[PDB]
């Protein structure tokens, strides 16, 4: 849920938190 | 309006899944590997693997499974893409041609519903009576597999559960039975049903519902002797079969998590398990024999087996050889021993497979100052993360390069008896031949008084049997070497100057006028043997040993000046065999026929640069494949070098490009040299593997590296690299990396493995005095490190320790203000586990001295630093939805001038001229102008209809490009309309495209030396490299017309229409392609056959293959 390393995982290709979760959080 | 182009530079390398079974036949053992959009097929031998087929699909592969219905020898393949394309395919080897047909087709997409986590799952009945699919939550799709239903009709079944993790069909049941694991409140369970495809409802499974430990994610179906299932989690291996229950809790698991499995014993007695950080496992199933009943087991046993990389897919192959499938690192192939070596390990590796993995960041760097830079990336992960130096072409390693003008021929000789490596070289200028002597690194001249010194010859070397050859237009002659004098003389009995000759290793063939003299070089004397005038003139010849013959070639090849043709012809009696015509009229200058593998090739190099091919076999010599290709303008000679046991031929053209055969196809890999004319081998003692080579005015020698198009040199660091920068005057690199570390019971933490992060030659630690404010006894922590790597030897010269836990994000090297010094600048963010948004960061500027590393200023920053770039002489940064510009004073300080904080998570950032493109996480692209006179930011244009961008750059001064997380591209554009009140803050999407992959970084530059405008490279998670450039009107219209005429006819493997996949897509929004040209398609035009190219548009074909050619070389 912490942004820098969830974006890090997304960069590496590991399963990141869904975009709809960020939509709700934003 | 906006006309663009996207093409592929390097195909993806990460492995998503692998299975084994019976495609090629019922008695073969196949290995199937699925890339992102690539499928590849491997069959098993006793020493390793071998490739047979490569295919690409218009979609992201998500399901791959094997099954055996009743009444055929081999298995069937089921594939389901990302846009929910469902297909049934299988393997047809008809003759030598291999193809894969679609025995079904369909689309299982719905209207209402949500794609969920864990992705798509596809399983198959052990009796092959249906195919189950989980696509949307709460709804399970069943495909019937009756002999009809060619269209893959499906039907739906409602579920009382919405969150499914894994699903498999059971073994040894009466009717198709399902057992699966699902998520709901109060933990996760495993629980079973029975299907009824007659009445379409789930009835009842063979046993009741039970509970499983809280994080099981992995189900194994036991075969017939035991039946039931194996459930794998953390500190749990479990067996369920009706009523019987057993489990073990090995203490080893705590630190790491299992990933994949593959059944070892067809009976089901041993198992392979793959760990999250390398240790491959072995699981034991111990069985007992009942006095009268069926077999049963007692317990379970595990054992630490060996060491591997991180595993994504894992398959026990046979006889203790095992494939390790890695997505975050290099995959390798392992042998398990029967006796454990020291430290107790059974593992022995045989091969490794390179994997660029997730390309986190990259830069373009030009090392040797010529007009060609090379790319250095941050690849790999926790334990495999390394640096890759991707170089287009092979790098030369010169030792003796001299500006020597044009050389027609250049030969070796041996001045002693048939000793080891030769000791002499023979030159030849424009109209004569000169003999050198090679006594080491020095060069000297000495004319032997047994040769010619005033007139040019074709052949000068030796063949065998203690003698030397003299092939000339004026005479043919043989030389004795112990006297180093002459033995006999002969002359052509026509007084006519020869055109060409030929001799490599045992016999000479000389072609005079319209006829051709022959003699194979006999010991100390020569007689004519064969003679036959050719109907038309002769241009070139080729005589070589092709196999089981010590030089004597049964066949001979003849070239022709005016209308190019090859003639297969016997050496001994010069009788005609076959006539075969070739295209063009432009003049050739050499032809060669040479062996590399069992399929012999003859290669002819034509005058336009175009390289053509006919087929030759020793027995008969029928015509094999044929294709029209062109190359650099200057005329070409091919003659062969020695590299390996299957050594290959080189060529001379506009620019040297060495052809290579990998399995059966010719690879067109180039090399970094300006121009060449002619060659010969040198194998001296101090020059072990060099080659003597002629140029227009140059002589080049060197050493030979790898063979395929891309040079990767893996530099292990054991480091997780993040970003990379260059600082040329400092003669080094700056690299970020970060280390895995566990807290100990003593409060402090020591280490896990030795790493370059702590094994530095010299080290230093950040010493801030402005942070002042909980870690447990045993947990994981992360430490961050700056690495200075020597630009020449690629060794860590220095390593700087940032503060404990400072998660460093950005790096840049530039000159600021009026300072003449170059610096290293970092933006960081002290990340906390408890909180959710970075509140702070530091901007540290580094001086790297002769051998030390100094620190100048800190100037704490109130948030994270996602991106920076020097603006003109200023420092432009991006901090937590803000954009700011900075100034470098004379007193070594930094000050703020003007802010902007309207955005939300302004993350990507690029600058051009006096305009700023700020990319965004969720909203859109957006443009700023820096207004000099009063000095702040003022918005030019924006974009509504939000997208989730993943990379942003500036193509030109007028259009703008982004990339978003749903695998799509789009080139925005400014609208030229009047009434500048509110609609001039509106930017226009003009191009639409479904790339298919995730883009991590955009960079300007090109990996080539020094038709379209603009140039851009990007790297993806799957290890792909892509390129994008803009186009004008004419080629766009031509190429889109051609795109229609090509995608109308081309057959997808699942026969999905090419328009559908390349079409833009999103969760909410979908339109076809526009504004863009697809390189995948356009360079796929070349695998199309010649006839079917005449059923291409047919206003011709060559005029467009030239177009695809010129668009090809941009990457």
């Amino acid at each position: 849920q912490i942004l820098p390393k969830v974006l890090h995982k997304r960069t590496l290709g590991l399963p990141a938190m869904s975009t709809t979760d960020l939509e709700a959080y934003f | 309006m906006s006309y663009n182009y996207v093409v592929t530079a390097q195909k993806p390398t990460a492995v998503n899944g692998c299975v084994t079974g019976h495609f090629t036949s019922a008695e073969d053992l196949n290995l199937l590997i699925a890339k992102n959009t690539r499928l590849e097929i491997y069959v098993v031998t006793a020493e390793g693997l071998r490739p047979v087929k490569e295919v690409g699909m218009y979609g992201k592969i998500a399901v791959m499974e094997l099954f055996r219905p009743k009444g055929e020898s081999k298995d069937l393949l089921f594939i389901l893409t990302a846009k929910y394309n469902a297909c049934i395919l299988e393997y047809k080897q008809s003759g030598e041609s291999i193809d894969i047909i679609t025995r079904a087709h369909g689309n299982v997409q719905d209207r209402i519903g949500r794609p969920s986590e864990t992705g798509i799952i596809g399983i198959i009945d052990p009796e092959c009576r249906m195919i189950g699919l989980r696509l949307y939550d709460g709804l399970f799709k069943v495909i019937p597999l009756d002999r009809d239903n060619k269209e893959l009709k499906a039907f739906n079944i409602r579920l009382e559960e919405l969150h499914v993790i894994d699903v498999k069909f059971l073994y040894g049941c009466q009717a198709p039975t399902i057992c699966f694991v699902y998520q709901d409140p109060q933990g996760r369970h495993v629980k079973t049903y029975e299907v009824s495809l007659r009445e379409k409802e789930f009835n009842k499974g063979p046993w009741k519902q039970e509970n499983v430990e809280a994080e099981a994610s992995m189900v194994i179906a036991v075969p017939e002797p035991f039946g039931g299932a194996i459930i794998i989690g953390q500190e749990s291996i479990t067996y369920h079969n009706g009523d019987k229950y057993l489990a073990i809790a090995p203490p080893i698991i705590k630190q790491s998590t299992i990933v994949c499995h593959n059944r070892v014993d067809p009976n089901g007695s041993r198992y392979l398990l793959g760990d999250m950080e390398g240790r491959l496992f072995m699981l034991l199933l111990e069985k007992e024999e009942q006095m009268d009943g069926t077999v049963t087991l007692k317990d379970l046993r595990v054992e630490l087996l060996g060491e591997t990389s991180i595993a994504e897919c894992l398959t026990y192959l046979d006889n203790g050889v095992v494939f390790v499938g890695s997505r975050l690192g290099d995959s390798q192939l392992v042998k398990l021993n029967v006796d454990s070596n020291e430290q107790g390990s059974y593992v022995v590796a045989m091969e490794t497979f390179t994997n660029l993995g997730p390309i986190v960041d990259m830069c373009v760097v030009d090392l040797e100052r010529q007009g060609q830079g090379q790319l250095v990336t941050c690849s790999g992960a926790f334990k495999e993360g390394s640096l890759r130096i991707i170089r287009n072409g092979i790098g030369i390693h010169e030792h003796a390069s001299i500006d020597l003008p044009g050389i027609k021929g250049l030969w070796p000789l041996r001045s002693d008896p048939n000793r080891e490596t030769d000791d002499t070289l023979v030159l030849s200028f424009v109209g004569q031949t000169r003999v050198l002597m090679l006594n080491g690194e020095e060069v000297e001249e000495t004319e032997l008084m047994g040769f010619v010194d005033d007139q040019q010859t074709f052949f000068c070397g030796n063949v065998a049997h203690q003698q030397l050859i003299q092939i000339t237009s004026a005479s043919v002659r043989l030389v004795s070497q112990e006297p180093k004098a002459l033995v006999s003389e002969w002359k052509e009995p026509q007084a006519k100057n020869i055109s060409v000759a030929s001799c490599n290793s045992s016999q000479v063939v000389v072609a005079v006028g319209r006829a051709l003299y022959y003699l194979q070089i006999h010991p100390q004397e020569l007689r004519q043997i064969s003679h036959t005038e050719m109907e038309h003139e002769v241009a070139c010849l080729d005589i070589t040993p092709l196999g089981d013959s010590n030089g004597l070639s049964p066949l001979c090849a003849i070239g022709l000046w005016t209308d190019i043709s090859a003639r297969i012809l016997k050496l001994p009696s010069f009788e005609l065999l076959h006539k075969e015509m070739l295209g063009g009229e432009i003049i050739p200058r050499s032809i060669l026929m040479t062996t590399f593998e069992s399929s012999h090739y003859l290669l002819c190099a034509l005058g336009d640069g175009a390289l053509f091919y006919f087929g030759l076999n020793i027995e008969t010599g029928l015509l094999s494949d044929r294709k029209k290709v062109t190359l650099g303008t200057q005329p070409t000679v091919l003659r062969t070098f020695r590299s390996l046991s299957t050594t290959n031929v080189f060529a001379c053209s506009d620019r040297p490009t060495v052809i290579y055969s990998s399995n059966h196809k010719l690879v067109f890999s180039n090399v970094n040299l300006k121009e060449v004319n002619y060659m010969c081998p040198l194998n001296s003692d101090g020059y072990p593997d060099s080659l003597a080579l002629a140029n227009n005015s140059t002589l080049t020698i060197g050493t030979i590296d790898e063979i395929q198009k891309l040079h990767i040199r893996t530099v292990p660091l054991y480091e997780s690299p993040r970003k990379i920068c260059y600082q040329e005057v400092s003669q080094c690199f700056g690299v970020l990396s970060s280390r895995i570390e566990v807290q100990d019971t003593s409060g402090g933490t020591t280490a896990l493995r030795p790493s370059a992060s702590t094994q530095a030659l010299s080290s230093s630690v950040s010493s801030s005095k402005l942070f002042s404010s909980e870690t447990s006894f045993g947990e994981e922590v992360e430490v961050h490190n700056l690495l200075i790597i020597d630009q020449h030897t690629f060794e860590v010269l220095h390593a700087h320790q940032f503060l404990q836990n400072e998660y460093a994000l950005s790096l840049v090297s530039c000159k600021l203000g009026k300072d003449p010094n170059t610096y290293f600048i970092v933006g960081t963010a002290m990340v906390y586990p408890e909180e959710a948004e970075p509140k702070q960061g530091r901007i540290v500027v580094f001086q790297y001295s002769d051998g030390k590393l100094q620190t100048v200023a800190e100037k704490e920053v109130k948030g994270a630093v996602y991106s920076m770039v020097e603006f003109n002489g200023k420092l432009l940064a991006s901090i937590n939805s803000t954009v700011r510009l900075y100034e470098w004073t004379t007193e070594k300080e930094l000050r703020t001038e003007c802010n902007h904080y309207n955005n939300i998570m302004a993350l990507y950032l690029k600058t051009k001229g006096d305009f700023i493109l700020v990319g965004d996480l969720m909203r859109s692209v957006l443009l700023l102008a820096y207004k000099p006179m009063e000095g702040n930011f003022e918005e030019i244009a924006r974009d509504f209809n939000p997208n989730w961008m993943s990379a942003v750059e500036i193509l030109d001064d007028d259009n703008f490009l982004g990339a978003e997380n749903a695998f799509n591209l789009f080139v925005c554009q400014k609208d030229s309309a009047a009434t500048t009140d509110e609609e001039r803050q509106h930017l226009q999407e003009v191009g639409l495209f479904h790339l298919g992959e995730f883009v991590n970084v955009f960079c300007h530059g090109s990996l080539v030396m020094q038709p379209t405008q603009g140039s851009v490279l990007f790297g993806t998670v799957n290890g792909m490299i892509g390129l994008v450039t803009s186009l004008s009107e004419s080629w766009y219209n031509l190429l889109l017309d051609m795109q229609n005429r090509l995608n109308k006819v081309i057959k997808s493997v699942g026969k999905i229409e090419h328009s559908f996949w390349r079409s833009f897509h999103t969760e909410r929004k979908t339109e076809p392609a526009t504004g863009f040209i697809d390189g995948d398609l356009i360079e796929s035009f070349l695998d199309i056959s010649r006839p079917k190219m005449q059923e291409v548009v047919a206003a011709t074909a060559d005029d467009l293959i030239k177009v695809v050619e010129e668009l090809t070389r941009i990457h």
